[PDB]
């Protein structure tokens, strides 16, 4: 009988999406949980986000295609560095790549320049749309005082309940009850990674969700009010800023008296104010592509 | 030629609602034919409990906030029959203060009667129709023609003091834009979607920052028009652009905080943390002020056409164009109360100020809610 | 209303025009010179010999339709090529066979060798004309850099039992023939 | 005898006397062209003649007709005037 | 790594494999990786012609799958009642999407839009569209267009501020725009246009210069929408400035030796008031006025020096009226079945002559009164490369010149019967004017032949002929009834005399013999006047006369066209006398006249009088024939009427008739059951007439510009008389006095003209609101040919 | 009219009434495959048939247009003789008349637009295809447009003769040597050039013209 060897998974805005990409990304993912440790649901689950990651994917590099931005050989030589993980393992070759496509060059190369190209486009048009006010910076680098107040460090794990811009009432009360049974689950026992790779509209999603560690007055403020109030391992109830509903567990927390003697309070806290303000515009300007773009998945 | 060929069927119907209360109206009374089919901003104005209305030709008349008795009227149409008895066309909407009563004219005159008989103190000629509401503070009174120009007239003589030009597009909403007094300063809005700071000595623009995505092909969808009045909060300006975004601005800098896909040329209202908003559809909204996250919607009187919101009895209350007072919880978008008072429709906005609400008909007829 | 059979393949004008008196030039006398012509309406004198009025076939061009995929089709003076695609191979030959083995035609030559054959005579019943033409056709089928491409070619045409070597007969009914392959062909896909 | 109405033929190119008076001999063709206009009528027969025909036709009053002949060499250059005010 | 043995394509239609192969990366040859096909897929649908690309592999076979974009089949624009389908249809074609062409789907959002845009440019700015796309069996699709159109914007109001001297209601009432529509004008409408708003700001603009206001400027104009966008504001900012009078105008240039009439043309009353208008027109005449001489490309520009102080203007006009222009050749074209003469003839500009432009119109206006072109049209082009000639050439379209009637009587119930006629004005495109007429009964045959050359002569000399037969007896002579047999022939010659009036002079004959007649008061007259004493109790007499008549005639002619004219005047006068030598002798002469005014710029609503007139009577002692009397009512004098009724009625004497049938249907003084005169309702006519009409023309309000040409309606009052001025009316004091002319009837209705296929067709539907006893009324009545 | 079978079905029925002689409804077929198929293996053949049948069911205006898209969008095509061949067939046909030939009227005094585009078009035809099939038919048109348009200038000359106008009569002759010096109706002339000649006292020239009257006439 005749073999499929490829076909458009999705169609986007003039491109598409083949299924040696959702296939890819599907062993990606899967190695990773292996070595996670962290067990991960049904193929068509886990298909539905791979295939949403994706679409994003594919209208971002478009866009970079048609804004007329080009990566140089440079760029691979330096995301060897950590996209290979040549510095935890000592050596160049693609024999590391034992898991999948057998040891090839090209593929993973490629896969590099599309992380690179995404990432760029990215930053370029969320660093354009990042306002900064003089006012603002004044008031955080007062509150960046007595003892450096609010020294917690956090590494948390987040699940978004995507929302149009736009949305209508029905579709206002079906993301509520989403959120709900989606935090009661968290509350309940249900580990939440499991819950974030099943529940997710945020590109982090096949990664768990996890944001690594922070600084709580790096968040865009619709978390950190609530998040002052937790412990380890807690849930969030869910919440909005404009994107859809937000939830939040919080993995870990570490906190230390350490204090830096402002001068040179005033960079640092306009370095947290451009991370939060990253954070805040890159969800939203992540969303609002999503909407407009054309696609029209295919079966 | 024929009558029964041209018609689009895109009206809401009359909402079924269980009203917590029985509105009632105070009383009634009759001012001139009123503002008609045009499309006016001609409103009451309430002042030391006297009610000032007026007419499109001009009959402007005082009433007891009481019991609608009236104090003195007069005429401003042709009182010494220059030519014929033209129309005044007034269209400025009754402004109130400092015991005199400002009104604009589509003629591009502003009066400015008297409080204790309507003895016309003087008569200033401006730029063009004076189509905003005239706005009294600092002792000036700042106008805001249709052709796009912002005047300050002298409140003691009506002398211009100064004036400032604004860009004019080449189609636009009839109406313009009201400054608001912030701290010695005018914030306005234009038909070219630019809200702009002007300080109040003289005309030296402070900041202007585009409002309107005007993302549009031809000129219909470039319809940027700011005929909003922009509410200064705590040194944030907020302002509203048709088919534009609903947005908050520094004071002074002019830098945006927010944006929202939200358009309207209804006047909104700023109250504790929320935005009460109608937008152009005549959907009746609630957001909050620190952050666009619209609190509860409401549709049931989608494409009804409706008049800007006013806060009463802490409720929010919106006529409707077939004369329909609609009570709206502030909590949520569930209907309190529901009321005819009216056979004509309701376009200019009521006025709610001293425990008292009032409106006016397209007929002229000036209404006092109660209860 | 009234019609006639010859309506069809003629001119639609009166003839009158081969009646038009010849061109002559003017001398010019001694001493002087005729003015210098424009030459916006010479005439060259083109020697070729063609037919003329009634007798002149205005019927357009019968050109390869080209039905089966392929491209770059063309029609010689006796004979036509057709260039095919997707992947036939040799199995083009025994389609082409089969082809005109389906029209029962009096094939008399047969080398699969050689992938030719040839036939004895076939008719056609067309309405067009007032005489019904025949012709004697050969058909190859050759490799092309991937491909094999058909070819079809007539030996001679016929009327009335007297030959006819007409450029537009021959070009017309070599498309007849192309056209009958390249549906065969389509019908058998 | 012939009492029917008949148009004016105009034939020809205005003359004035003055434009008459401004060509003289040696005078290239391009001037003459320029003090007198276009001539409606050249030779087409092997000379460089330019006539310059001034007919006049009002009706049944009889015609008047002024001859204006300029004669050029192979360079273009004015060689012989030869003016005839009236009909033989 | 695997070697590709062979490559199949499925689901082309459009895209022929050899353009799909050469959008491959592949070469049907070696080494292949499965990354290689994924790079394939993605360049086929780079190349933007493929909605779904598949790869699949048989073996050592690469089958390669691909679902092109489906293939428009028809566009279907449902709903539009104000955008008609060709207009939408061309914008469409002009976004891209046409029939056959692959619908890309991720635009079909953006095509409505564009249809929305359009509605916008429209004055619809609250319409709404959607499409719908219907999958059809051959992978094509249907793409229907469903417009939802909005409730037209009106204007709500039109403002102008900064007007003193002028009210706001006068100024506006000028605009096309309007604000408000009055109840009496249904067909009007308070609908914007840009392009009338633009129309309408020059209207004010020439309104403020026109009276007095050199000063005047527009500040600024404002357009300005109702939030629900279905009303219009529109403000138009003005200084008036203050009025101006003029001092003077002093021309200057090369005004080529015309300064004398150039400085007659620029004439101004001390201290008048400034005129943008009258400046305008003082341009424009002395540019006429230039071309006139042959400057056919003058510049002529006038500037104003104002003085604000004074308040006074000076106009400066500067002339350089160039080069004297000359006719090279005049061509004529469309023309393809006139004769290239017959235009030509009618030019009175030369070819090798210096050029007018009033001769050019002279001749475009004899062209147009010509009548045998619909349209005709005059440009005068530059010789390339010439600084002193042009080509004139007049575009001309030909009309139908000629005109049929045919009928059948009364058929085969007696022998055969049947009418025909034909009439052509340019017959063959030869300029001649022929006729043919005929009838034939068994109680009457008639023929009548006519053919005119209009140029006999180059000068307009005019030669024409005219034959006619005329007969009434039956066939074989079954019983002596009144029988009328004439014939005879006309020879006639016209000459101009100006560009408008032209004179004929001819001579006819003409042989007349009656037998049988029926004894009446009129014709017993007249042939006692003659000499002859017929009996009056019996039907047998017989009379016979030859006649030769010298015909004489004037005509001047005016008109804006031979057909339908709009403006201009036309009078015909023709008469005939009998020369000395002819068996009667009398004189006879008849006017008609035919008056067009103008009342709309663009000659769409005119006023015509018509008038005809005729007189005739006997030289000696002799009277007018009874044959050559005057008839009125009809189709072509008084509407209304039946045709030849109006006028005196015939009165009988006693008599027997020649037969006596059982079924009564005999005149009134029949022997039988009368015996003494009575009256009748036959008209015999009179030679005395009198006829005027008033009719008022107006535009087909149902019709196209493409066929106003072609149909035209009016409303008519028509007035008519004719009576015998030799009525005895000391005698016969019973009857009605036939002498008396204040017996004017009258009628009112509608009429109706179409140049059909068969010439002009006719209807009217008139009332004869006044009438007298015996005449017969026919209220619609129909009619073929050149009515008057 | 139309049904929607597929191209091959209607190609087949448009041939097939082609060849019966229907113009009209092989014409409906032919523009139904022309707007609904406008590539594929029928492309080009539909619109040489569409030339052809417009040309014989007398729709001049269709066929020229026609033929100016097919000649504008396929230049190089192989057959365009043929294509142009047509146009200038189409041209003279437009410069005929029914009703005037049936009465045996000279129409050379009608309006020659036509017949000048039609030899303009057979001139292309003849020096850019020497060797097409169609050349000796437009060359002998192209003698009798010639001959044609000759005779209306002398048409022109004769009437300006009649006229009166003899600087019009002198250089419609010349206008005739200079562009149809070989057609007989430029002999007619000739005597007309030298009468306008001598009309204005211009011997010098009316014995030039006399003189090659006489060098040729004979």
């Amino acid at each position: 009988a005749p073999q499929v060897v490829d076909k458009v998974a999705a169609v986007v805005n003039n491109g598409v999406v083949l299924e040696s990409d959702v296939d890819g990304l599907m062993q990606s993912v899967k190695l990773n949980a292996a070595q996670a440790r962290q067990q991960l649901p049904d193929d068509a689950t886990l298909r539905h986000q791979i295939m949403e990651r994706l679409i994003m994917d594919q209208i971002i590099l478009q866009m970079g295609q048609k804004m007329g931005v080009k990566i140089s050989d440079e760029q691979l030589d330096q995301a060897i560095a950590n996209i290979a993980k040549q510095n935890n393992m000592t050596l160049d070759q693609m024999r590391s790549r034992l898991a999948y496509d057998g040891l090839n060059y090209n593929t993973y190369r490629n896969q590099i320049r599309k992380e690179m190209i995404i990432s760029e486009v990215r930053n370029n048009e969320v660093r354009r749309r990042i306002t900064i006010l003089p006012q603002e910076v004044e008031s955080l680098a007062q509150q960046v005082g007595n003892q450096n107040d609010a020294s917690t460090e956090l590494n948390l794990s987040h699940i978004l309940i995507p929302l149009p811009e736009n949305p209508t009432s029905d579709q206002v009360n079906e993301a509520e009850s989403q959120a709900r049974a989606i935090v009661d689950q968290a509350r309940n026992g249900a580990d939440f990674g499991k819950l974030a790779i099943a529940h997710s509209a945020d590109q982090q999603a096949l990664n768990g969700g996890q944001m690594g560690w922070g600084r709580i007055q790096e968040l865009p403020g619709i978390f950190a009010q609530a998040l002052s109030t937790a412990k380890k391992g807690d849930i969030v109830g869910p919440i909005r800023s404009g994107v859809g509903f937000h939830i939040l567990k919080v993995n870990d927390l570490r906190g230390e008296s350490k204090n830096i003697s402002d001068a040179a309070q005033k960079d640092r806290a306009y370095r947290m104010l451009m991370n939060r303000k990253f954070s805040e515009e890159a969800a939203s300007w992540m969303q609002e592509q999503r909407a407009s773009a054309y696609v029209k998945i295919l079966s | 030629l024929f009558n029964s060929e041209e018609d689009v069927v895109k009206m809401s119907p009359l909402p079924t609602v269980e009203n917590q209360f029985t509105p009632t109206t105070a009383w009634s009374t009759s001012v001139g034919s009123g503002i008609g089919n045009f499309y006016s901003n001609l409103h009451p104005a309430l002042a030391d409990n006297v009610v000032y209305a007026a007419d499109r030709a001009g009959l402007v008349k005082a009433l007891n906030a009481d019991d609608g008795k009236e104090i003195w009227s007069v005429s401003l149409a042709e009182k010494d029959g220059w030519f014929s008895k033209e129309p005044a066309l007034l269209s400025g909407g009754v402004t109130v203060s400092g015991g005199h009563v400002y009104i604009g004219s589509e003629k591009a005159q502003v009066y400015a009667l008297n409080t204790s008989d309507g003895t016309v103190a003087w008569q200033t000629k401006v730029a063009g129709e004076a189509l905003s509401r005239p706005v009294v503070s600092d002792g000036l009174v700042l106008i805001h023609t249709s052709n796009g120009q912002l005047q300050a007239l002298n409140e003691a003589d009506g002398a211009v003091k100064w004036t400032v030009n604004l860009d004019m597009p080449s189609l636009s909403l009839r109406g313009e834009s009201a400054p608001t007094t912030a701290f010695g300063a005018a914030v306005v809005g234009g038909d070219n979607g630019r809200v702009s700071a002007v300080l109040m000595e003289q005309g030296q623009m402070i900041w202007q920052q585009r409002i309107s995505q005007a993302t549009g092909s031809t000129e219909i969808d470039r319809l940027s028009d700011v005929d909003t009045t922009p509410v200064v909060v705590n040194g944030v300006v907020f302002a509203l652009a048709y088919n534009g975004n609903l947005t908050a601005l520094d004071l002074r800098s002019g830098q945006i905080m927010w944006k929202r896909e939200l358009g309207s040329v209804n006047d909104f209202i700023v109250d504790g943390n929320r935005i009460y908003l109608v937008d152009q559809n005549d959907r009746v909204m609630a957001l909050t002020i620190d952050g666009g996250v619209t609190l509860w919607t409401q549709s049931d009187l989608l494409h009804r056409l409706l008049t800007s919101p006013v806060l009463y009895n802490g409720n929010l209350v919106v006529g409707d164009s077939e004369g329909y007072l609609h009570w709206i919880n502030v909590e949520d978008g569930r209907f309190v109360a529901q009321q005819k008072v009216d056979s004509s429709g309701f376009q200019t906005e009521p006025v709610a100020a001293d425990g008292k609400l009032l409106i006016q008909a397209k007929d002229g007829t000036v209404y006092s809610i109660t209860r | 209303c009234s019609s006639d059979s010859r309506y069809k393949r003629q001119v639609s004008g009166d003839e009158a025009y081969l009646e038009a008196a010849p061109l002559a030039e003017l001398h010019a006398p001694a001493g002087m010179i005729l003015p210098v012509t424009s030459g916006d309406y010479a005439i060259p004198v083109t020697n070729g010999s063609g037919a003329v009025g009634k007798a002149l076939d205005i019927r357009p061009p019968a050109q390869p339709l080209a039905l089966v995929s392929g491209a770059r089709t063309q029609f010689t003076g006796d004979t036509a090529s057709l260039l095919v695609e997707n992947g036939r191979g040799n199995t083009l030959w025994p389609q082409v066979v089969s082809v005109l083995q389906a029209k029962n035609y009096t094939i008399t030559q047969r080398d699969d060798a050689g992938q030719t054959l040839t036939t004895d005579w076939v008719q056609w019943n067309r309405l067009d004309e007032d005489e019904q033409y025949r012709g004697r056709y050969q058909i190859s089928v050759k490799p092309q850099g991937y491909q094999q491409a058909v070819t079809v070619k007539l030996l001679n045409l016929e009327q009335a039992g007297k030959p006819v070597a007409d450029a537009a007969s021959m070009q017309r009914y070599s498309t007849e023939m192309m056209n009958v392959i390249s549906a065969g062909l389509d019908k058998s896909a | 005898e012939r009492v029917v109405y008949r148009p004016d033929i105009n034939q020809g190119n205005y003359l004035t006397a003055n434009d008459v008076s401004k060509i003289r001999v040696g005078m290239t063709q391009q001037q003459v062209a320029y003090a007198l206009g276009t001539p409606l009528m050249s030779d087409p027969f092997g000379t460089n003649t330019w006539f310059y025909v001034f007919r006049q036709q009002p009706g049944h009053e009889g015609v008047t007709q002024q001859t204006l002949t300029l004669t050029f060499n192979s360079s273009g250059v004015l060689t012989n005037i030869d003016n005839k005010p009236a009909l033989s | 790594g695997f070697v590709v043995k062979d490559i199949h394509f499925e689901g082309l239609q459009r895209v022929a494999v050899g353009a799909a192969l050469l959008s491959m990366p592949v070469r049907t040859g070696d080494t292949v990786n499965d990354e290689d096909i994924s790079n394939t897929i993605r360049a086929l649908f780079a190349t933007g012609n493929f909605e779904d690309v598949r790869v699949l592999r048989d073996g050592d076979t690469l089958l390669v799958q691909v679902k092109e974009r489906p293939t428009i089949a028809s566009i279907t624009f449902s709903g539009n009642k104000s955008v008609k389908d060709d207009m939408l249809k061309q914008n469409l074609e002009a976004s891209g999407v046409r029939v056959g062409e692959s619908l890309d789907r991720t635009t079909i959002a953006d095509i409505e839009k564009g249809l929305e845009d359009f509605y916008y440019s429209v004055g619809k700015y609250s319409a709404s569209v959607k499409a719908v796309v219907t999958p059809l069996p051959r992978n094509r699709v249907d793409l229907k267009l469903v417009f939802q159109e909005g409730v037209s914007a009106e204007i709500q109001q039109i403002n102008i501020v900064g007007n003193h001297a002028f009210t706001t209601d006068e100024l506006i009432s000028h605009f096309q725009l309007r604000d408000e529509v009055p109840w009496w004008n249904v067909v009007g409408d308070r609908k914007y246009q840009k392009q009338k708003l633009a129309g309408d700001l020059e209207t004010l603009r020439s309104y403020y210069l026109d009276r007095g206001y050199a000063r005047f400027n527009i500040d600024s104009t404002q357009v300005s929408l109702t939030p629900d966008k279905k009303g219009i504001y529109v403000t138009v900012n003005i200084t008036e400035g203050d009025q101006y009078k003029l001092s003077g105008v002093e021309v200057s240039g090369n005004l080529a030796g015309h300064s004398a009439e150039i400085e007659q043309l620029t004439k101004i009353e001390p201290g008048e008031l400034y005129n943008g208008t009258k400046v305008t027109k003082m341009e424009d005449d002395i540019k006429k006025l230039l071309g006139r001489y042959g400057y056919a490309y003058p510049r002529v520009q006038s500037m104003p020096e104002i003085n604000d102080a004074d308040k006074t203007v000076k106009l400066r006009v500067n002339v350089d009226a160039g080069n004297r222009f000359y006719v090279r050749k005049i061509r004529f074209e469309g023309n393809d079945t006139s004769k290239d003469a017959v235009l030509r003839r009618e030019m009175r500009q030369m070819e090798g002559a210096w050029l007018g432009s009033d001769l050019v119109d002279q001749g475009k206006e004899r062209l147009n009164r010509l009548g045998f072109f619909e349209t005709v049209d005059t440009d005068t082009q530059r010789v390339p490369g010439s600084p002193d000639q042009v080509d004139v050439v007049y575009k001309v379209k030909e009309r139908n010149t000629g005109s049929f009637n045919f009928g059948i009587g009364y058929g085969t119930e007696s022998g055969v019967s049947f009418q025909a006629g034909v009439q052509q004005d340019n017959w063959l495109g030869t300029g001649y004017a022929v006729g043919i007429n005929g009838t034939k009964n068994d109680y009457q045959t008639y023929a009548e032949l006519s053919v005119t050359n209009p140029y006999f002569t180059v000068d307009g000399v005019s030669l024409g002929g005219r034959l006619f037969y005329n007969d009434f007896q039956a066939d074989d002579a079954d019983l002596s009834d009144y029988t009328n047999k004439s014939y005879g022939t006309d020879v006639t010659l016209g000459f101009p005399i100006n560009e408008y009036n032209s004179l004929r002079a001819g001579l006819g004959y003409v042989h007349n013999s009656l037998s049988n007649m029926q004894p009446q008061v009129a014709m017993w007259r007249y042939l006692y006047s003659m000499g002859e004493h017929p009996s009056t109790s019996d039907q047998d007499n017989s009379f016979k006369t030859d006649d030769f008549t010298f015909n004489y005639g004037w005509t001047y002619n005016k008109l804006d066209r031979g057909y339908f004219p709009t403006d201009g005047s036309r009078v015909n006068l023709t008469g005939k006398v009998t020369i000395p030598g002819s068996d009667n002798e009398y004189y006879k002469v008849t006017l008609d006249t035919a008056t067009y005014v103008p009342i709309d710029d663009d000659h769409k609503w005119v006023v015509l009088g018509r008038t005809r007139w005729g007189y005739g009577d006997g030289l000696g002692g002799k009277e007018m024939p009874f044959y050559e009397n005057f008839y009125a009512g009809g189709s072509s004098t008084v509407r209304g009427f039946q045709s030849n009724t109006i006028g005196p009625k015939a009165v009988y004497f006693p008599h027997q008739a020649s037969n006596y049938d059982p079924d009564y249907d005999y005149e009134c003084a029949t022997q039988d059951g009368a015996k003494d005169l009575c009256k009748s309702d036959d008209a015999v006519g009179g030679n005395a007439m009198a006829v005027a009409s008033l009719e008022f023309i107006t535009p087909t309000p149902f019709i196209s510009d493409k066929y106003a040409n072609s149909v035209r309606t009016s409303f008519f009052w028509d007035m008519g008389t004719v009576w015998d001025t030799n009525w005895d009316s000391s005698q016969y004091s019973g009857y009605p006095d036939y002498s008396d002319p204040s017996n004017i009837r009258m009628s009112a209705g509608i009429a109706l003209q179409w140049m059909s296929p068969l010439g002009p067709l006719v209807f009217s539907y008139a009332q004869p609101f006044k009438k007298y006893d015996g005449d017969k009324a026919e209220q619609f009545q129909f009619n073929i040919g050149k009515t008057w | 009219e139309v049904p929607d079978n597929p191209p091959n079905e209607i190609y087949a029925t448009a041939q097939q009434k082609l060849q019966d002689g229907n113009w009209r409804q092989a014409i409906t077929q032919l523009e139904a495959l022309d707007n609904r198929y406008p590539f594929g293996p029928y492309s080009q053949q539909v619109q040489l048939d569409l030339i052809y049948a417009y040309y014989k069911n007398a729709d001049l205006p269709l066929a020229q247009a026609a033929i100016d898209r097919f000649i504008r969008l396929n230049p190089t095509h192989p057959n365009i003789d043929y294509v142009m061949y047509m146009r200038g067939l189409t041209n003279m046909a437009l410069d005929d008349s029914a009703l005037q030939g049936f009465f045996g009227v000279d129409r050379s005094d009608r309006d020659p637009q036509h017949a000048r585009a039609a030899f303009s078009d057979f001139s292309k035809l003849v020096r850019g295809y020497p060797n097409s099939q169609y050349t000796t038919d437009a060359t002998k048109r192209l003698v009798f447009l010639k001959d044609r348009l000759a005779k209306y200038e002398y048409s022109v000359a004769e009437y300006y003769t009649e006229r009166g106008a003899w600087v019009a009569v002198v250089n419609r002759v010349e206008g005739m040597l200079r562009d149809y010096p070989d057609t007989q109706a430029t002999r007619d002339a000739l005597p007309l050039m030298e009468n306008a000649y001598r009309q204005m006292q211009m011997n010098a020239q009316a014995e030039k013209v006399a003189k090659i009257i006489a060098a040729n006439s004979s």
